[PDB]
């Protein structure tokens, strides 16, 4: 696709390191998560491959605790 | 939202399911638009494979690196014995002997999901009838949005 | 891209053989063009590179003559 | 609708900042169409001295060549600079009067490649790529929110 390579790094890292452990995946849980990852990114974008892979991980990780989401 | 796409995803999967005489048939649909991070089942026919039976069939993450995704972007159909990229589970599903699928593209000409047929028995009609059943439904979902 | 690859071959054929020779390009002229190409494709898609390259060109040139668009 | 008309007000604001602080000779905001597809590129605002190869003609509805380096370098996450390749300059002719281009992509609310901020020089002294980088990047963040 023609995607922001940085958001797509940041988003894919969020999904593979956190979101795929979610025990309860559904339509609106993915959209809340996407809406948070998108707004977070857009207010303070990461600037590089290495910076994105790891801000995506630890922010998805934060999201998990904020809205208190069951993992493993 | 405007549904309407799902009214048409139902009608076409009906035709696809019965014409292919598959055991289980589903319309998968990507989200968000043009980024394809998640895949949902928005309509199925037949009996669900044991791996997705009493489980949410929506919001499953898209692995863009599996064959089916890349093959659909080249514009050909995909079939397989043991690779179900989009089926909403991590567990394998060895009770599936065969899967055949074709992409559909929306009104903006973008990969928007798949129409997919599954067999539990190892017999199935020819791939050539599978193609034309598939392509004629793909064309209709594409116009529907 | 995650564009329908057959429509893309079809649309880029029309662009690289015909639309590029439009002497008066504009927001509108390019809007009508893509709108015609999308409608024609979606009503009767091609299913082949060699076909798509070739129909895209003919339809474009036909659109050109239909609308009386100056070429060269 | 007039979503674009609002985006144009911001585009004009950010281009002013970029052109003057970069000291460029010619500055442009380019904007792809249709959404997500990018078959066409338009100058929606410019500053400075129009190069001769694009005076007196239309700066809209120019076709996009996606095999050109700048399009793919942008999609790989980098700024683009060159002293001869002007992928998006609405002309099929070369423009030897241009000594240097510098450009960074911007991306819209949907995170799609939606256009570029580009500076151009006719002299061959330009401020360092390092200053242009952060100049271009800060305006890119703001265009990205302007939907």
């Amino acid at each position: 696709m023609n995607v922001d390579p940085h958001f797509d790094k940041f988003m894919e890292s969020g999904i593979r390191h956190v979101y795929m452990l979610f025990e309860n995946k559904s339509v609106e849980s993915s959209e809340q998560f996407y809406s948070f990852m998108r707004t977070t990114y857009k207010n303070d974008p990461c600037s590089s491959d290495f910076e994105c892979i790891e801000r995506g991980a630890e922010m998805a990780q934060s999201y998990a605790r904020i809205m208190n989401i069951k993992l493993e | 939202r405007t549904a309407r796409f799902e009214s048409v995803a139902l009608e076409q999967l009906q035709i696809v399911h019965i014409s292919s005489e598959a055991d289980f048939s589903a319309v998968y649909s990507f989200r968000p638009k043009n980024l394809n991070y998640f895949v949902d089942i928005i309509a199925y026919e037949g009996k669900l494979p044991s791996t997705i039976s009493e489980k949410s069939l929506g919001g499953y993450p898209v692995d863009k690196t599996m064959d089916e995704y890349t093959v659909h972007l080249n514009g050909r159909h995909y079939y397989s014995n043991s690779k179900f990229a989009f089926l909403p589970t991590k567990k394998p599903t060895p009770e599936i002997n065969y899967m055949y699928s074709c992409p559909y593209f929306n009104l903006d000409n973008i990969y928007a999901g798949t129409i997919t047929m599954y067999w539990y028995r190892n017999d199935h009609i020819s791939n050539d009838r599978l193609e034309s059943i598939c392509a004629q439904a793909a064309r209709i979902l594409g116009r529907a949005k």
